[PDB]
RNA sequence: CAUGGGAUAACAAAGGAGCAGUUUUAAAGGUCUAUUGGAGAUUAUGGAGCUG
RNA sequence: AUCUGCGCAUGGCUCAUUACAUCAGACGUAAUCUGCCGCAAAAAUCUUGCGGUCCGCAAAAUUGGAUAACUUGGCGAAACGCCAAGCUAAUACAUGAACCAACCGGGUGUCUCCAGAGACGCCCAGCGAAUGAAUGACAAAACCAAUGCCUGCAGUAACACCCAGCAGUGUUGACUCAAUUCAUUCCGUGCGAAAGCCGGCCCGGCGUCUUUUGACGAACAACUGCCCUAUCAGCUGGUGAUGGCCGUGUAGUGGACUGCCAUGGCGUUGACGGGAGCGGGGGAUUAGGGUUCGAUUCCGGAGAGGGAGCCUGAGAAAUAGCUACCACUUCUACGGAGGGCAGCAGGCGCGCAAAUUGCCCAAU
């Protein structure tokens, strides 16, 4: 039961770290789509 | 170039027999970072109380040292805000307000001058004259009889 | 016992108060420590809870922190210089919070020499010393003490509450305020 | 620390009379609140009739024979309150604790997908030791890792057999909420405007579904749907619907004489 | 505690010499953040404000 | 029968005290303690066995000493009094778990490399606690050094491999808080997998340390309110009165308290002192405005003959707990030993004035 709560630790860690990569990857086109156009 | 030159005593707040020091933030640090060092110069800690309350120029900028200050120490305002007028301020960085209201009584369908007054502590930051009029906050008790601090003074 | 109520408290009126209860438990204070150089003595005390409240006396050592360094040092207590509330806790050498104290300084000029390597040359190999050491420099009323052998320091612990005597070592205009005081 | 509850000291909604006994079985600390609960000798005794007093009440208890959120619940003291779902094996009816419009509890009867979910409403978060962020629910749960979009004034869904936090209702204009105190408890409504009021009680405004509208404060609702009609629990017989007192005074002469 | 209505009254301050020019335009002198791939250290130009 | 584990802090009685007190409605605790109960958490600890004298090979860790009851001998007029010896338990007390079994971090010495990078080695790295430091957000180009991809800069999370997104993101109206990183060290005043118990035919019911929070509470603070009295006009302040600075003490805030400094604070809007006496919910009467009563069932406060002071416990300044004195008081074999009905029945007094030394846990 402490190796299945760190197992629920490193998922939690991807909900979190997933999100965030999201949002870089939404930004970088949105900018580069736009520096293509100007 | 070993010798780092530290700052000199400001004896003009330096009175007390004991070193005055805010136990929030460290006056000696070298390169202290600018979560805490104020416009000019010194290391110093302000805080922002709660309820829409604007923190003054001083306590931000200001050379004092105060605990039991709302805005520079660990005393939180909480519970009650009310209002009343300064009526002394003879002692020592606390003034007596007073606070005058009319109470009806139910038999004579007529009101009642009565009033209370209440020990507040008044920070540095503020120099209240008698008649003004200061918003008070609730905090913990800080003497005897003190249980409120001042937030603002609306002059005159 | 000792209480800590305002029943015997005069109102601001100046009348007295009535006093219609019987003294309660949970209004208690109990007698101070006097927590004084020597060789650790403690007594612990049950409070409230259950939890213990460790009794200082006679403490002679505690970890002292160089807050510009950000590092602490067991050190040795050798005596008591100054305190804000009388002179006559100095001469009793008596140990609360805020005294003055001086340390042994022998681990701080220790450290002093194997973290930025200045002494008051055997690892040729590593010199991350030259990593840091140049935008660091060091107040000379503190060099000046730690090589005379003891460093005025002030006690950040409350020894009658916790048992340690644990404490900073003075610095900046917080030094300068307290020699003077003394010389 | 006291230990007895008197029978006129006892709250309203348990209805029990005051000719009969002294005192009423003071529920325990536990997961609700003591003004805000229905202990199961109430439930096993008084709401339903398995027990005829509190010795016939404890034979039921004691064996291990109702089950408050999937667990046996062995103490006619349990402070059993809002949302919760009691099962009993046996006689094979599962029953959730709601409040009706006239602001009483209420045993929801449910099925057996309906009786696996609760609904929850987040009171305070805080980080845990690690860094492991938990949710402090008004049932006593602590959930450990939550959605990270988990405000306070929020709704989770549970599912208490496998105590996964399977959905996420936050607290918004749109949402609807059921009222569990005040004088408009047991009453549902969309939820119109929020007051804030820093330093004070937040004051949120409803809407009911024929129009009425009225307040309360922001720490007495509940919300449990998206919408009026898509709502995550169900809900008893009148629906958050408060009927006038005069209509309803009416319509219970007309059934009465109409049944003779 | 929240909110809107502004009749009547109230607190406060004033005692009227005890008093509180707005924009276009180019010019002079002088003051202590954002970009150049990052971060560090120097460096002039410039924005907006300073006054004659 | 006795060890052990919880309980006896509730309930029940009474209303003597008591006017910046209690109490009511309403707030505060970010100033704090909190057993039982609810949902959770948990990777610290070189221990055993066998052989050899500190090492080797092993592994379901087959741990250790003591007390009751009891027996024996008893002391004493007695006492809800006692002694000595001999036995024996644990979920009492004490001791103690390597490897299976992680990630992550700091400080640091040899070794393969390049003109700083890796491997290995050592010390330290658990929850809680102390002190110190760092987080706990924010609201146009030019040149040199180190460094990033390009074949001068297109475009870009961060990061020298192990994981190319395994936290760049706690909460509040507000925190010096929640939590994390590293520095030092906790010497009993913390941390077992009870070295635990059952049951089913590996699994299931329990029972327990620590840690943490909801809940039931505790303690403190005070916004508005309160009978009569001036044949009571000044009250407080050396020996704390109002405030300020270091501390101390507390569970915590604080003149609560030591030291020092200042000279305040309250009052004809009735302070101060005296008299009446628990405070509300509420009762009686009432067109309206009112005038009265509230010892009494519910809530709160206080007390247990008066007055203290404690122990134990999560909680008592407990009284069908302890210690002492004062006032009464019972047994004695005179050596001594005890008492506490404002619990329920009763008893004597006192008065105008108030019942049965009853049956039962069937219900609450
Ligand atoms: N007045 C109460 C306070 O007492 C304090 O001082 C008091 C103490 O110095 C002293 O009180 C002592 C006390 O220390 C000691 N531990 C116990 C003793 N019973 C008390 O004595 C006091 O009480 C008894 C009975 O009332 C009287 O007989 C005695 O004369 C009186 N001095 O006497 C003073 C009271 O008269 C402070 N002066 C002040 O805080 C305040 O006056
Ligand atoms: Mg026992
Ligand atoms: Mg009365
Ligand atoms: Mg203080
Ligand atoms: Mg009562
Ligand atoms: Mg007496
Ligand atoms: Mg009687």
């Amino acid at each position: 039961k402490v190796r299945a709560s760190a197992a629920e630790r490193r998922e939690y860690l991807r909900l979190i770290a997933s999100n965030r990569r999201a949002l870089r990857q939404r930004d970088h086109s949105k900018k580069h789509t736009q520096k293509v156009h100007a | 170039p070993q010798y780092y030159h530290a700052h000199q005593v400001d004896a003009t707040i330096q009175h007390q027999k004991a070193y005055q020091r805010q136990t929030a933030v460290n006056e000696n640090m070298h390169r202290s970072s600018r979560k805490h060092v104020n416009k000019s110069g010194h290391i110093r800690y302000a805080k922002k109380i709660g309820l829409g309350f604007k923190t003054p120029a001083k306590a931000l900028n200001g050379k004092y040292i105060d605990r039991k200050c709302p805005f520079t120490s660990n005393v939180v305002i909480r519970g009650r805000i009310l209002r009343g007028i300064v009526h002394s301020t003879k002692m020592h960085r606390t003034i007596v307000i007073r606070r005058n209201y009319l109470h009806f009584i139910k038999k004579y369908q007529r009101y009642q001058k009565r009033h209370k007054s209440l020990a507040v502590h008044c920070s540095p930051a503020f120099d209240p004259k008698q008649g003004d009029e200061v918003v008070v906050g609730q905090c913990r008790p800080l003497s005897k009889t003190i249980r409120y601090n001042v937030l603002e003074v609306v002059s005159k | 016992g000792i209480v800590r109520s305002r029943l015997h408290k005069r109102k601001i009126t100046g009348g007295k108060t009535k006093i219609h209860r019987k003294r309660m438990k949970a209004e208690l204070g109990r007698l101070p420590a006097n927590t004084r150089l020597g060789a650790r003595r403690v007594s612990p005390v049950r409070a409230r809870g259950g939890n213990f409240k460790i009794r200082a006396l006679r403490l002679d050592t505690g970890n002292f922190a160089w807050a510009s360094e950000a590092i602490a040092h067991r050190v040795r207590l050798l005596d008591v210089v100054y305190n804000a509330t009388s002179n006559e806790l100095v001469r009793t050498k008596t140990l609360v919070k805020n005294c003055i104290v001086a340390v042994d300084a022998a681990p701080f000029k220790r450290w002093y020499a194997k973290h930025y390597g200045i002494d008051l040359a055997s690892p040729k190999l590593q010199r991350e010393w030259i990593r840091r050491r140049r935008n660091h420099r060091v107040e000379k009323a503190i060099a000046d003490q730690l090589r005379e052998g003891r460093v005025l320091a002030r006690i950040t612990s409350r020894p009658g509450q916790s048992g340690r005597a644990d404490g900073i070592l003075l610095e900046g205009a917080e030094l300068q305020f307290y020699l003077k005081r003394l010389e | 620390a006291k230990k007895h509850l008197k029978r006129l000291y006892a709250p309203k909604d348990w209805m029990l009379s005051k000719l009969t006994g002294v005192f009423a079985p003071r529920p325990r600390p536990g997961p609700h609140k003591l003004r805000e609960c229905l202990p199961l000798l109430v439930i096993i005794r008084n709401r339903l009739k398995y027990a005829l007093n509190a010795r016939e009440g404890e034979m039921i208890l004691r064996q291990g024979l109702v089950h408050v959120d999937n667990h046996p619940r062995r103490d006619g003291k349990y402070p059993a309150g809002f949302m919760d779902v009691v099962e009993i094996p046996k006689t094979g009816d599962r029953f959730r604790l709601m409040y009706d419009v006239k602001g009483r509890f209420a045993l929801v009867s449910l099925s057996e997908a309906e009786a696996q979910i609760k609904l929850m409403k987040v009171v305070n978060l805080y980080t845990a030791t690690g860094r492991v962020p938990v949710a402090v629910t008004h049932d006593g749960h602590r959930i450990r890792y939550p959605d990270p979009h988990t405000s306070i004034g929020d709704t989770i869904v549970y599912n208490v057999k496998e105590k996964k936090c399977v959905d996420l209702i936050k607290n918004r204009q749109g949402k609807a909420v059921i009222v569990t105190g005040g004088a408009n408890r047991g009453r549902i409504g969309e939820i119109v405007k929020v007051e804030c009021h820093p330093g004070a009680f937040n004051i949120a405004h409803l809407k009911d579904a024929s129009g009425a509208e009225f307040a309360t404060r922001a720490a007495n609702i509940f919300v449990i749907g998206k919408d009026l009609n898509h709502l995550q629990v169900t809900v008893p017989k009148q629906q958050g619907l408060r009927m006038n007192v005069i209509q309803e005074r009416e319509e219970r002469l007309i059934a009465a004489e109409a049944r003779k």
